[PDB]
């Protein structure tokens, strides 16, 4: 969905694999601006955007370099930004 | 013996930069949300910038939109402010203070009041190079007759920036003694007064000077005022 | 942004009578979530009031709190010395935390005239150009006076500037300065100089001849 | 993190673990309002709390009923939600 | 042969509810978001509710929180908009409209703006039952000399809700006929009023008759104007 | 929430002018996202300009959109017959989406003075107890006009109601239907009933008897 390019929190996705990561297909979300977008599609600093992360599953080889079934790693990937404010409503 | 020290105040010219540093003395730094609210010399409060526990968010007013920068240093105890291109409207006295939080079951709970405060320091931004005070006396067109109390002062004319500190005899005399709050002439420089009134008979015996020390020029000027 | 307006600018009061503060909120104000503050002069702020309602850590039990949504109430039911300061209101319901423009609680006490004194500038001053003539007005009740500069008997306007003390600790009275500020070659021209104070019906004029 | 209730956007999550599913430890996240949480708390409709989902893997046995190693199934998680605007900005 | 039939229009009593439906015949209906737009008689254009591709998203206008629920099937082509506790101040007509959206690369762009907009039906909020209408002859107070063209017409007064429909014999007569705009009365009901200027030397020839047309009441007055 | 302000109102031109259209933002209005509407009597609108300046597909060259920010202009270069509608302008920068209040661009032509006819009420009405006395304003220009009801010589106030037609297709003339409403037992106590049309200078008065 391009909830990325329509939320008041914008935010980019980053692509990655490092030689032994897997899966390949996995974009790391960044949040395009400090602030938060309002209504008129202005930047207000009395607000902030923040990356939501979640903890999850990835498959990873130990000892390296193998095609078949091992122990799976660590993984801290965000995934999209919100718009946050100091005040708990 | 919970306290915030700022430090960092001082003339600026506009364009420029500057740093305060806030040391939070007597508390774990780390649990709180820190701010910055200014104060220009006689106007209101006025919040500037907040910043998380561990600086994740850095929230801001308007008027200070990518020229102000919070930032902190749980290790080191302190709270900063980066302020760029400094603005004439930018001259106020700055507070640090302390975000109360809560703690309701495992949850924290920040509140945007401010339980704690620091003595502030005072950021001026303008053009005019520091002057020393030109120190002049206060004193009845002549002694004789006039009345049977006296009053005697001093003129701390054209200095830049604040603060002067007038005393009499040494701060020996402090009783009826009057120091009055500095007016911004139109030349851009302050100019003040501090009067003591003493029994007219004193006159002839005590001799009555004042102490004007400009700090912020390393000037001390020890004026003898003479019926 | 929430907007707040305090009501009076400026509360004369005596020790003992009951003191209401009023902070008017251009919109409601989030879960009553509304603080007060206390400021002496030269001092920080002090936290009174939370929630709009609730007495901070050590706060006397003659602070009061009251209000939701738009109209706020601060009451100190029994004034003592210690309670004449300056006095904000901050909501924190709404991002930004906005404050009151503040209100002052003065001590109201007897009307008192008073002490005009007229000083000449110094020779010392004279030869840099420039004349300065103070007029100070010793110890005085209420704020308000009216000082006119007159040289000449001619009323002067646009060449002065004043400056008034805090209330003072003992006495509650006024002090005044007053500056008149011109040319060394206008001073030299004419030989009269009067500092005129105006309190309600009376009109005090202490003066000089410049040849004196 | 705190954002779940300090987010324009608002969300409460909600645990389970269906009687094979695994893992157990699964908070799937629910939009508070329809609408956005203003800067004055308060909620406005021209402004939509949106979940962000992701797509992740996660452990299910096939044949059923058996402790080692198997073929894992697909997994459509909602983790937080956003503020939307129908306004590309 | 793009277009977008609203219906569902009509009196309710205030607390009332109505349910707007538009058919949305002659394109892929699930490519456009829809909006229902609305129009106070004789006053401007105004936003009252928004919908996602999939109604995925429900954007509404603050005056219809919690009271109007727009809907759409994809699979029946159609937009609705359900209208509960209607107040006075919803008396309108409806537009449904169709959202212009782009495609850059592989992106669907949307963009709140109405390439495309329907007839609109007119929703009326008040406590007024529907009242027929009394029709009556404008005729001059006395044919005999008067003036060589004459004037005749219909007073269509005290009928609720709108429309009426004027007609000059069977619609034979539709050259220099002014049918006024109604005018609703301080009774809440309408009154209205037709006028043809004919050649006074017509008169004893020609008959002059208005065809008065409530099709909310189901009336029809066909009245006979005798000079 | 942008607040769009068009000016004029009301804009009387003739065919073959240019027609310059302007909507104000009460703010910037975002990527100058701004629609401009047309809207004949009893038909629905129609998208003429989007993104400020871009003509929609179908729309005609003499149609130009001009603006950026807070200032916007709409532009008809040289005037048709089928371009005198109402116009609306339309911000999609910000949520949630605000049209302009409507200016009408009317067919400005020569002066033409209504050929005013009264018609008193007929005896059926008179049966149910209201009296309804209409007087027509056949065929004028410009739109102004000031019908002023007389019964008895005294002037009426309070007790009327007017309606306007649409401009003519061919003549570009108004009509005017004004219905003055009394009991059947005022009517029957008073003579003369007139209706009186003030155009610039020119006052006429058309009128009756009761018994006539």
């Amino acid at each position: 969905s391009d909830y990325y390019n329509r939320s008041t929190s914008p935010w980019n996705l980053h692509r990655n694999e490092d030689p032994e990561r897997y899966p390949s297909v996995i974009w790391e979300a960044k949040c395009r601006h400090l602030g938060c977008i309002n209504a008129d599609g202005n930047v207000d600093y009395h607000m902030n955007s923040v990356p939501i992360q979640q903890e999850i599953l990835v498959l990873r080889r130990e000892p390296p370099h193998c095609p078949n079934s091992f122990r799976l790693e660590k993984i801290l990937v965000s995934v999209g930004c919100t718009c946050v404010t100091p005040i708990v409503h | 013996e919970v306290q915030l020290v700022e430090s960092g105040g001082g003339l600026v010219q506009p364009g420029g930069s500057l740093r305060l540093s806030c040391a939070a003395s007597g508390f774990t730094f780390s649990n709180y949300w820190m701010n910055w609210v200014r104060q220009a010399p006689g106007k209101g409060l006025e919040w500037v910038a907040a910043i998380n526990q561990d600086g994740s968010e850095k929230y801001y007013v308007g008027s200070v939109k990518g020229r102000f920068t919070i930032s902190r240093d749980n290790a080191k105890n302190s709270l900063y402010l980066q302020m760029n291109s400094l603005r004439v409207e930018d001259t106020a006295v700055y507070y640090c203070v302390r975000d109360y939080y809560d703690i309701l079951t495992d949850y924290y709970i920040h509140y945007w009041y401010f339980d704690l405060w620091g003595r502030g320091t005072l950021v001026t931004v303008s053009s005019a190079s520091t002057k020393g005070p030109s120190v002049f006396p206060l004193a009845p067109c002549s002694r004789s007759t006039s009345e049977s109390t006296a009053a005697l002062g001093c003129l701390v004319k054209d200095y830049f920036p604040e603060p002067v500190t007038v005393s009499w005899n040494s701060g020996a005399l402090t009783s009826g003694v009057h120091t009055f709050p500095a007016v911004l002439q139109s030349s851009g420089l302050y100019s003040l007064s501090s009067v003591v009134t003493v029994p007219s008979s004193s006159l002839g015996t005590k001799t009555y000077t004042c102490n004007v020390d400009h700090k912020p020029s390393n000037t001390k000027v020890d004026k003898r005022v003479e019926s | 942004e929430i907007v707040l307006t305090q009501s009076p600018g400026t509360l004369s009061l005596s020790p003992g009578e009951r003191a209401t503060l009023s902070c008017r909120a251009s919109q409601s104000v989030s879960s009553s979530y509304l603080a007060w503050y206390q400021q002496k002069p030269g001092q920080a702020p002090r936290l009174l009031i939370y929630g709009a309602s609730s007495r901070a850590t050590g706060i006397p039990d003659r602070f009061s709190g009251s209000g939701s949504g738009t109209d706020f109430t601060l009451t100190i039911s029994r004034l003592e010395p210690e309670d004449f300061a300056v006095y904000y209101c901050q909501q924190y319901g709404s991002s930004p935390c906005t404050f009151g423009q503040g209100t002052r609680l003065e001590i109201k006490r007897t009307v008192a005239a008073p002490s005009v004194f007229i000083f000449p500038p110094s020779d010392e001053q004279l030869k840099s150009g420039t004349a300065s003539v103070v007029c100070l007005l010793n110890n005085f009740y209420p704020r308000e006076a009216k000082v006119q500069w007159k040289v000449d008997n001619a009323l002067q306007s646009g060449n002065s500037q004043e400056s008034v003390t805090e209330q003072d600790s003992k006495d509650s009275t006024y002090s005044l300065s007053s500056t008149l500020t011109l040319s060394k070659a206008d001073y030299e021209k004419h030989k009269v100089y009067a500092c005129e104070v105006t309190q309600g019906t009376t009109s005090v004029t202490k003066s000089f001849n410049r040849g004196e």
